[PDB]
């Protein structure tokens, strides 16, 4: 089961990707769009992408309930380590 | 991108291949005339030799030894006051003067001049008169048109009585006139065009380098087409039409900024990257290079399909748009590479001056991708409502309103319409040929009962025969009136000279060249065929020619090779589609994708045109937008599914998304300018011409907004693995580790 750093470096790799703010930015106690500015259809960005490229399915019913990278990052943690 | 291959040539040999390029520019345009002066000299027929109209109207000259061509021209005398003895010795000098210029008039029809026969010509209130000239050339053809304009010369030169006007009208004056109105119209066409691809390409680049350097590849290049087709026309090689000439020059452009933009932005979006000048070209060569070619092919053979239709007109379209455009896409293939090549080097000419925009385009690429069947559903729903336009579409073949008001034809039939009605000026010549002498007594029997059959016939107005001098009147011709030296004139106007055939003039009720005159023909035929059945003449031939059975030869023709040129492009699409992807189900993607934007196009344009524009949509337009909607949106969906496949090494998904918000700006650009370019033929006073321009302008507006945007992507999303069939293509790939942070 991969841990928070890891993780929390992939989806900053993500958001270079798609917007380009600075991985260091990313971090799990902080916020999203309210805080770090990208929208709900670029969180389904994002987690299409996420989907693709690192093998981890994102739910539309749970994208909604993601208000920050740590939920996100928690979601991930609890959907991957459930084997 | 590897530094090799056919892109690494281009590249050290570009400013030797744009000299090249120029001194075919020059070569082209200075041993042969602009494509506007050849296809004045060198229009193609309006109808096929083959058709049964043609051949009978040769046969009517033949039989008849008074002419041998396809072309007539009414002579519409208009008078404010009554036509008295003045008019008639105008009318004679006309006659005079036409019959002293065997060159271009064959025949004149001196109905008019002979009394018998007067009142047959003259209007009901005897203010207006007409008289036939068949002319050179057939129909359509430059001997024809110069026949028409030396017909209007010689009419003018004569010198007109007081209060009294003529006008020289009819089906190949039309065919003149419309060439004149191409001719004026060219210019003003052209400059809107220009106007409208310098102002879309300043809103997209902002650099003024940028918009020059892509005016100069898009000129270039339009020179090119029109050298080479020009070229081919002058020395006979192919045939050419009116219709060939503008649209070629308008595709011609069109594409030729649709090539520059596909390489300009391929080209910015691999500089934004990071990509040097030299990675960068080699980039957007590997990555758009083949989609150009494909476009090409794309183009080159739907237009090719045309030329296997039966119709001149699109038999002259069909060539001469496929060298035109094979041209056009050669052109930007190695001179516009060539030209950025170089350009590359040349400072920051290239260089993009803003920051593509990709934020929108990946957001709609997500919207697309992660509910794609919505999407697909919305969009297939918004491109058949088009479709509602079926069950009230006509398809009007009258030319008349699609033609200004103003030109020599229309004022004419302008003239004729305030005294005849409108199928009078555009008649219809009917004859059976007697294996023996038509001159007895039985057979002038026979012939009234045919002319009464034949007026019987619902929607036939005016009759004229041997028996019928005007348009109407137990019967018997004792043989004491074959020696009256007016009847002997009447035989010899209306008889063969050997006496064995006798000709009928029809005039239908409604317009003959509609489709009441195209049922018309048919019921006429029949008729005479009954009413020459049971008589000792019985065994005669029933040649039916004429405005209105021309039309009906042009319109079965046309829907058949419409209906058959649509399943070709389809098919040769499909095919330049899978030798370039090598996916059969992103070909058959694309083809079907085209085919329901089709539709769309099809309704909305209909829409516009025949609900508030008020002029029905002519039937060539269907066709020529059919074709040129085939190849336009194909292309742009099979860039979209080249970036696509270039893009799914990362993912099916994701792969769709970065396509997308790499080349949604690159692709809306280029519809939008290939688009208005085509709406730039709403100024042209060829009418099916601004119908053509504006159905094809709307159907890719339909296209590059919501075709491209959403449909293709979206059965893209969709469908997935199977998608690149038989291509073996992952699902999303096997999941990466989570990266050590850095």
């Amino acid at each position: 089961a991969a841990t928070q750093e890891e993780i929390i470096a992939g989806l900053a790799e993500i958001i270079e990707e798609v917007t380009g703010i600075e991985p260091s930015e990313v971090t799990p106690e902080k916020s999203f769009v309210d805080d770090l500015d990208i929208d709900s259809l670029s969180m389904v960005e994002i987690a299409v992408q996420t989907e693709d490229k690192y093998g981890v399915k994102i739910p539309d019913e749970d994208l909604a309930g993601l208000r920050t990278v740590g939920d996100v990052v928690a979601y991930i943690q609890k959907l991957e380590e459930e084997n | 991108a590897r530094p090799g291959g056919i892109a690494k040539w281009i590249r050290v040999l570009a400013v030797p291949i744009i000299l090249v390029w120029v001194a075919i520019i020059a070569v082209l345009n200075t041993v042969v005339p602009q494509l506007d002066v050849v296809g004045e000299m060198r229009s193609v027929s309006m109808s096929p030799d083959d058709a049964p109209s043609v051949i009978a109207m040769k046969r009517v000259g033949e039989v008849f030894e008074e002419f041998k061509s396809n072309s007539s021209v009414m002579i519409v005398l208009e008078g404010e006051q009554p036509l008295g003895d003045e008019a008639h010795k105008y009318y004679d000098e006309i006659v005079d003067k036409l019959e002293a210029d065997p060159a271009h008039v064959e025949h004149v029809q001196d109905f008019w001049g002979d009394p018998l026969t007067a009142s047959g010509a003259q209007s009901p209130d005897g203010l207006a008169s007409y008289v036939q000239v068949y002319t050179r050339g057939n129909q359509g053809e430059a001997l024809a048109n110069e026949s028409v304009e030396a017909v209007q010369d010689i009419v003018e030169s004569v010198p007109a009585p007081p209060g009294v006007k003529a006008y020289v009208t009819g089906p190949a004056a039309l065919s003149a006139d419309q060439h004149v109105a191409s001719d004026r119209s060219v210019r003003v066409i052209e400059a809107l065009t220009f106007a409208v691809i310098i102002t879309m390409l300043l809103l997209v680049y902002r650099s003024i380098v940028t918009v020059i350097l892509t005016l100069v590849m898009v000129v270039l290049s339009l020179s090119a087409a029109r050298g080479m087709i020009a070229f081919l026309g002058y020395h006979e090689i192919i045939g050419l039409s009116v219709f060939a000439t503008n649209l070629l020059t308008t595709l011609a452009i069109a594409a030729a900024t649709d090539y520059a933009i596909f390489l300009i932005g391929r080209y910015q979006e691999a500089r934004s990257v990071g990509e040097d000048r030299e990675q960068s070209y080699y980039t957007m060569f590997h990555s758009t290079a083949h989609v150009v070619l494909g476009s090409g092919m794309t183009i080159a053979g739907a237009t090719l399909c045309l030329h296997f239709t039966r119709m001149p007109y699109f038999q002259s379209l069909g060539i001469p748009l496929a060298i035109g455009m094979s041209v056009v896409v050669l052109a930007s293939l190695t001179m516009g590479a060539a030209i950025i090549s170089v350009a590359s080097r040349f400072g920051k000419t290239f260089e993009p001056k803003r920051a593509m925009r990709t934020r929108g385009w990946r957001k709609l690429g997500a919207a697309v991708v992660r509910w794609p069947a919505p999407i697909l559903v919305t969009t297939i729903a918004l491109s058949v409502v088009g479709l509602l336009a079926l069950p009230g579409y006509q398809t009007n073949y009258n030319d008349r309103r699609y033609l200004p008001q103003d030109l020599p034809a229309n004022t004419g039939y302008a003239a004729a319409d305030r005294h005849f009605s409108q199928a009078r000026m555009n008649p219809e010549l009917l004859m059976i040929e007697s294996d023996h002498d038509l001159r007895n007594s039985a057979d002038f029997l026979v012939v009234d009962r045919i002319a009464k059959r034949v007026f019987q016939v619902p929607g036939i107005s005016r009759v004229q025969a041997i028996t019928r001098p005007q348009g109407t009147p137990s019967f018997y011709l004792p043989p004491e009136t074959f020696e009256n030296p007016d009847f002997k004139r009447g035989m010899k106007m209306f008889l063969s000279p050997d006496g064995h055939a006798v000709r009928f003039i029809i005039s239908h009720e409604g317009d003959p060249m509609s489709p009441e005159g195209i049922k018309h023909i048919d019921a006429i035929k029949q008729a005479a065929k009954e009413a020459i059945k049971g008589t000792p003449l019985e065994g005669s031939k029933i040649y039916l020619g004429g405005t209105a059975a021309t039309f009906k030869d042009l319109q079965e023709g046309a829907n058949y090779d419409l209906i058959i040129a649509g399943i070709a492009a389809l098919c040769l699409i499909f095919i330049i589609m899978l030798i370039i992807t090598r996916a059969v189900v992103a070909s058959a993607v694309i083809v079907g994708t085209v085919v329901i934007s089709l539709g769309a196009s099809f309704g909305l344009s209909v829409l516009i045109w025949q609900h508030i524009i008020g002029l029905e949509l002519h039937w060539m337009v269907l066709a020529m937008a059919v074709i040129v909607l085939l190849a336009v949106g194909a292309d742009y969906n099979l860039l979209l599914v080249s970036r696509i496949k270039e893009e799914i090494h990362a993912g099916l998904n994701t792969g769709i998304i970065r396509s997308m918000g790499g080349t949604g700006s690159v692709v809306t650009s280029a519809g939008l300018v290939f688009a208005f370019t085509m709406m730039s033929m709403a100024v042209s006073e060829l009418a099916v011409i601004a119908q053509v321009g504006t159905t094809i302008g709307l159907g890719l507006l339909f296209d590059t907004l919501v075709i491209r945007s959403f449909m293709t992507p979206s059965i893209a999303a969709l469908m997935g693995k199977w998608f690149w069939w038989p291509q073996r293509v992952r699902q999303r790939p096997l999941p990466a580790p989570w990266p050590q942070p850095v």
